[PDB]
DNA sequence: TTAGACAAT
DNA sequence: TTGTCTAA
């Protein structure tokens, strides 16, 4: 509630440290974590490119990716219960939080 | 007559503009995270081994270096030198142990 | 005082470099790397007051070995804090040629503005900056550092299919590493790490670049 | 320690009075024109005679536990072990050259008892070695007195 | 095609023998001659010397998957 | 007490799998021999 | 960049 | 009594 607003009710963060920490989540999921420099990788790129909030739901690439690494290894909600899978999902939601 | 110069300061490249003086070849210090940043993980990797042996064999104890290296090879899998405290559990995948 | 002071430092951290590219695959003749810095000074200049050692002209560029078209240059920047403008300086340098590969051997440092530049580049120019404090050693010539060399990925399919093994449970090393900044490694290239144990004699331990 | 390549061992043994030669041409870009005559006679005048990948081997060898594992691969012990066998096995033949007693075994059935107790002193799987190092320096962490 | 040690280790003879000796107990039937102990692990200790312990031991590799060594050929130290 | 006790809690995990390597209670590999040679530490005594 | 807050023997 | 985490 301290990032929330009162009328409307949407959040003071940036778009693009939420589609950013939107599209890193359900990479980890699926526990690929090859890719978790991948989205930050491109989303700078983009963000060079073409800077706007404009991008409301979704990048093209950015949900275009994670829609292919949740796709190949589709089975891979098991394979997450690695030490650095869990290390990750800890570190980016407590910079979240934080 | 192995000439060692035993200093009491910590700075790494202050000594590297000395190499046709000193045998660097042969450099140490008890810094973990000074060699973790100047020659690398490996490299700081076989000083935590050597400074628990030291504090070990201070007082006669004779700890085999199995141990030591499985201790050295846990704390420095993560690529980064961790703890093994309350901090450190947070990695861990089992909350059950957490 | 830059008379012999920057003689002894320009030798060095060239000797530095040109044993990172023989380390690394690039074709490094013998001379080449044991240069006594008296041919040093035979195939330079003196004094930086006169300009004899031209640090424009101190630029080389090495082919690899498994092919020729794979090549990369050795930057000497004159400016001691780099900004935007001699990377864009370089990168001329480096399309007009048709490399991808490129190293800067900066003397005190870089502004995070032309960091930020030189890792958002592209995927397809693979850049990176070396100060000229940490090439005075030669990290791989120390006595813990192992004996780091480069995985192909078929042989990390068949040293992840003898374990039963997946990458994330795999130990890591991080990109930041001076060895691994050494070797110019990306993410997800396995290294072999061959340890000079005291219990063995040698072992060999795997580490994925994260 | 020293430095290996094809094209460096090439250069040691048959270029050095090579470009010994009087050649005098401007540094091309930074590197020497030895350097760029060298790199002329690698890539033109020697090709697919390099033997120089055979001479100079593509690694040193894997060690003996890594490559052909030891709980099932008899023979495959650490190169420590393995220097300690052999130099026994010298001062065994020497000390066994005068010796008036039975000496009922030989050199091959002697390295074939050490080879068998190492594969038989590995530690069996399920051993729970973390404690085991968890204990080690933690059980004489009570006995260090600080005076 | 079975890699691992062919030794039988020794919390494999340990889970084979409590269980072989549980196997003796509760009326159940005994595979050897016997010189009229009432200790079940004595019998089936002479059982693996015998090597007549009929169990087979599924030998988990961490990925999930197993090995199906016998007692019978196990070779114990 | 304290002291190991964290060391027991950090290191409980790290047995040896049928493939000689130390993993940990998840899969994690930790080493590819135990000790760097793979042989223990009482049956060591002798060699 | 530095003071309260939180847990362990 | 440490040592990091949180808030100003």
């Amino acid at each position: 509630l301290r990032g929330s607003c009162l009328n409307c009710h949407m959040l003071t963060c940036p778009r693009a440290v939420i589609h950013l920490l939107l599209c890193q989540l359900r990479v980890l999921e699926v526990g690929a974590l090859q890719a978790v420099y991948e989205l930050e990788r491109i989303l700078n790129r983009f963000l060079e490119e073409n800077p706007d909030p404009s991008a409301s739901e979704i990048r093209e690439e950015l949900e275009q990716y994670t829609t292919e690494i949740v796709q190949n290894n589709l089975l891979g909600s098991q394979g997450a219960h690695v030490k650095n899978v869990c290390e990750s999902k800890s570190k980016l939601i407590a910079l979240f939080w934080k | 007559k192995e000439l060692v110069l035993n200093t009491e300061g910590i700075n790494l490249p202050e000594l590297f503009k000395y190499a046709e003086v000193l045998d660097l070849r042969r450099l140490y210090s008890n810094d973990i995270h000074a060699i973790a940043n100047t020659y690398g993980i490996e490299a700081a990797l076989r000083v935590i081994e050597k400074e628990i042996k030291d504090v070990f064999a201070v007082y006669g104890i004779a700890v085999d270096p199995r141990h030591l290296s499985l201790v050295a090879d846990y704390m420095c899998f993560e690529g980064v030198y961790k703890p093994l405290n309350r901090f450190g559990i947070r990695s861990n995948s089992s909350p059950l142990q957490q | 005082m830059d008379d012999e002071e920057e003689t002894y430092r320009l030798w060095k951290i060239r000797k530095t470099i040109m044993q990172l590219c023989h380390d690394r695959g690039y074709l490094v003749t013998q001379d080449e790397l044991d240069q006594t810095l008296e041919e040093f000074k035979a195939q330079f200049g003196d004094k930086p007051s006169e300009g004899r050692p031209r640090r424009t002209d101190l630029t080389v560029l090495v082919a690899h070995n498994d092919d020729p078209t794979d090549q990369m240059f050795v930057f000497f920047p004159e400016e001691p804090k780099v900004g935007i403008k001699t990377i864009k300086v370089y990168c001329q340098r480096m399309q007009e040629e048709n490399i991808t590969r490129a190293l800067i051997v900066v003397q005190q440092g870089m502004t995070p503005s032309a960091k930020q530049s030189l890792v958002d580049m592209a995927p397809k120019y693979i850049l990176e900056q070396f100060l000229q404090q940490e090439l005075l050693i030669n990290i791989t010539e120390h006595e813990l550092v192992p004996e780091h060399v480069v995985m192909t990925k078929e042989e990390v399919t068949e040293l992840l299919a003898r374990y039963k093994l997946r990458e994330n449970q795999l130990p890591r090393i991080q990109a930041g590493d001076p060895v691994a900044r050494y070797f110019g490694i990306k993410r997800g290239q396995v290294v072999k790490i061959i340890r000079p144990s005291e219990t063995a004699g040698r072992y060999i331990t795997y580490r994925l670049v994260q | 320690l020293l430095r290996r390549g094809a094209f460096l061992s090439y250069s040691q043994k048959i270029q050095e009075a090579v470009k010994a030669l009087k050649l005098e041409s401007e540094n091309r870009n930074g590197r020497s024109p030895g350097t760029q005559e060298m790199l002329r006679m690698w890539y033109e005048l020697d090709e697919e005679s390099r033997r120089k990948y055979q001479k100079k081997a593509a690694a040193c060898p894997d060690p003996s536990l890594s490559v052909w594992r030891p709980d099932i691969y008899f023979a495959s012990v650490s190169e420590t072990f393995e220097t300690k066998v052999d130099d026994y096995s010298q001062e065994w033949a020497a000390q066994t050259e005068k010796s008036y007693e039975k000496s009922e075994l030989s050199l091959d059935r002697l390295r074939t008892l050490l080879q068998l107790k190492w594969q038989r002193s590995l530690c069996e799987p399920g051993e729970a070695v973390g404690l085991l190092a968890a204990q080690s320096i933690g059980e004489p962490s009570t006995q260090m007195t600080l005076n | 095609k079975r890699i691992t040690t062919p030794y039988m280790t020794k919390y494999e003879r340990a889970r084979v023998l409590g269980t072989r000796a549980l196997q003796i107990a509760m009326c159940a039937p005994v595979m050897v001659e016997l010189e009229g102990e009432t200790d079940p692990l004595l019998i089936a200790m002479k059982e693996l010397k015998a090597r007549k312990i009929p169990i087979i031991i599924r030998r988990y590799l961490p990925d999930g998957s197993y090995e199906d060594w016998g007692v019978d050929e196990l070779i114990i130290t | 007490g304290y002291l190991q006790r964290c060391i027991i809690k950090h290191l409980e995990g790290l047995v040896v799998q049928y493939d000689l390597t130390v993993r940990d209670s998840d899969g994690s590999v930790v080493q590819f021999l135990y000790g760097e040679d793979g042989l223990d530490i009482p049956k060591t005594q002798f060699l």
